[PDB]
């Protein structure tokens, strides 16, 4: 089972400041350490901190300004981060691993997204991209949806609630006027559609949104 | 059981319990320190076994205030422990001379 | 603060081909050092720790070897599902450090 | 009190009174001496315990003829207090067994 | 004797903006390193001491890292009244040393 669960994002206005959390599970030891990683988008990972909660010490990354605070609840196993007075510069993916206070982190977080903006939330218009009528077939065929006028990233979008994984294509995201946009692309053998359906799932974590929408051909 | 041989085992339980204390306040203690090589669990006990018998071949050393605090106690939990075994053993040979001497 | 260099920044592979990413670090840290992949969108992921000691659940294709302040991270006949960044971390020295990564191209 | 416990607590005051000025003319031998390490009163203290208890991990040392001459006093200090409580310890458990043989 | 530099020799940054004092040492000195703030006219006065310890009264904007041989100063959000030099002085080995200094200019 996931053993580090994180929110998917955080949106945060410039100067103000969010709390992260990562629960923990599995097999945990007073001897466990939780730090806290961050990878700005195109850049690499950059150790931020590390707390131990069975006795609640923390240390930090001396290099970088001090722009977070440890703090961990033994009794619901969570981790916090404290970020204070965000600015551009703290966008970023914010990833918490468990350290068995042996060295190496066997195991991370899928990571929160946090957007430094003064822009609104906005769940994503998700439209079907069926082939249009004179589009010749060949043994395979190729289906999308469009995600657009969204924000803040991300998105996560699965095909036959995550059953459909072969063939699939989502592009990243273009930013335009505060508004994201993309889309993603499967293909399947032309025969299984649509006698099977093909259907695109797209979560938004920023605004608790996530939808469904079935690829049917153009009537 | 004697005296002297109850002292040593007790000695050795706590001296296993300074070690490995030891060890665990060892890595909290230097972990924050740059430049701390003290700081992962197994290593710490294997640094807190050659502290306690003084062989410190200087591969591994507390760099900061608490974890040479924690050094002391280890120290000090090791040389009492292994004199103390010292002396059990003298009280053993001094009571076997005795018989010995039909004394 | 220990520094580790990997340099190539990218490298480029043919398929089935043995590959080499290398890792430099700036003072002697034993075998202490650990490797991570990380795929587009994913997160990072335990690969090799302490050099060279395999990882349950990781294709036997990967192995790691080095000691001192030289290290490698080897992949026996590289696949499409390799293709992803490569980072290090060294754990000898507080604070623990990641190496700028590289990333593999088929 | 017995002799050998009151030999202990003195051994233990003045060992702590040659670490004490021990580290202060660590320090005051030292500098002068280029490539000296052993030249600021903390550290120097934490020299001066890793010398009385043998443990010398190797991280400080003097290399002043005088510095060492301080050295000598601190590892004579340190050992003989040490081996002045195993000798405590056990003029204990000799006089322990003695009752307990009803001797 | 242990030999300090600090390069560059000066630095130009934007108000507001954050800064950072390099200073290397010729071999290991752990973290005995300490920072001394000297303006025009004025005597030095310690900012930061054994490379990352704050000193009362001396505004939080300051910071120090490093340990080995690589050591750095930084000012988050520099402003006017930081402009002057700054020095380093390692206390590791007999006898005491100081840095060439580096100029902050604005
Ligand atoms: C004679 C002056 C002795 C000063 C001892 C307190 C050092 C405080 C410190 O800020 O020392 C700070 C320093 C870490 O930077 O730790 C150290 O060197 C301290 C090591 C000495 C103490 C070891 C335990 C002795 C029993
Ligand atoms: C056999 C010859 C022994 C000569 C000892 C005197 C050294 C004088 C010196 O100029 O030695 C100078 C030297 C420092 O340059 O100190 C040292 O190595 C001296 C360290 C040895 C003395 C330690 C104390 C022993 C009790
Ligand atoms: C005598 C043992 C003291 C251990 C203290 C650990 C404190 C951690 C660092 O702040
Ligand atoms: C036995 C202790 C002697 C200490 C002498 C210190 C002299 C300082 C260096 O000239």
């Amino acid at each position: 089972q996931v053993q580090l669960q994180q929110p998917g994002a955080e949106l945060v206005k410039p100067g103000a400041s969010v709390k992260l959390s990562c629960k923990a599970s599995g097999y945990t030891f007073t001897s466990d350490w939780i730090h806290w990683v961050k990878q700005r988008p195109g850049h690499g990972l950059e150790w931020i901190g590390e707390i131990i909660p069975s006795y609640g010490r923390a240390n930090y990354n001396e290099k970088i300004q001090k722009k977070a605070t440890l703090t961990a609840d033994k009794s619901s196993s969570t981790a916090f981060m404290q970020l204070s007075s965000l600015t551009s510069e703290d966008s970023a993916v914010y990833y918490c691993a468990r350290e068995r206070g042996d060295g190496y982190f066997a195991v991370w977080g899928a990571g929160t997204t946090v957007t430094v903006s003064s822009a609104k939330t906005t769940p994503p218009s998700v439209y079907p991209l069926a082939p249009g009528s004179a589009a010749q077939t060949n043994s395979m065929v190729t289906l999308g949806c469009l995600v657009k006028g969204y924000f803040p990233e991300p998105v996560t979008v699965t095909w036959n609630s995550g059953s459909l994984s072969s063939g699939v294509h989502t592009f990243p995201a273009v930013l335009q006027s505060d508004l994201y946009t993309l889309s993603s692309s499967v293909t399947v053998p032309s025969s299984s559609w649509p006698s099977e359906t093909v259907t695109c799932n797209v979560a938004h974590p920023a605004s608790s949104t996530k939808v469904d929408k079935k690829i049917v051909p153009r009537d | 059981s004697a005296l002297h041989w109850r002292a040593a085992g007790a000695a050795t339980v706590l001296l296993v319990i300074v070690l490995l204390a030891g060890s665990y306040l060892a890595v909290l203690a230097e972990r924050g320190a740059p430049g701390a090589q003290l700081i992962t669990y197994p290593r710490a006990l294997w640094w807190s076994v050659e502290t306690a018998t003084t062989v410190g071949y200087g591969d591994l050393y507390p760099v900061t205030l608490w974890g040479r605090c924690v050094a002391v106690v280890v120290m000090v939990a090791g040389i009492t422990s292994f004199g103390l075994v010292t002396a059990a053993l003298a009280t053993w040979f001094v009571g076997r001379e005795q018989e010995r001497r039909g004394h | 603060d220990i520094l580790l260099t990997q340099s190539p920044a990218i490298l480029s592979v043919s398929p089935g081909e043995r590959v080499s990413f290398s890792c430099r670090a700036s003072q002697s840290i034993g075998t202490d050092i650990h490797w991570y992949q990380q795929r587009t969108n994913g997160s990072p992921r335990l690969l090799i720790k302490y050099a060279s000691e395999s990882i349950s659940g990781i294709p036997s294709r990967f192995s790691g070897s080095g000691s001192g302040t030289d290290f490698t991270l080897s992949i026996n006949s590289v696949e499409s599902e390799d293709i992803a960044n490569y980072y290090c971390q060294q754990s000898n020295r507080w604070p623990f450090t990641f190496g700028s990564g590289t990333k593999l191209e088929i």
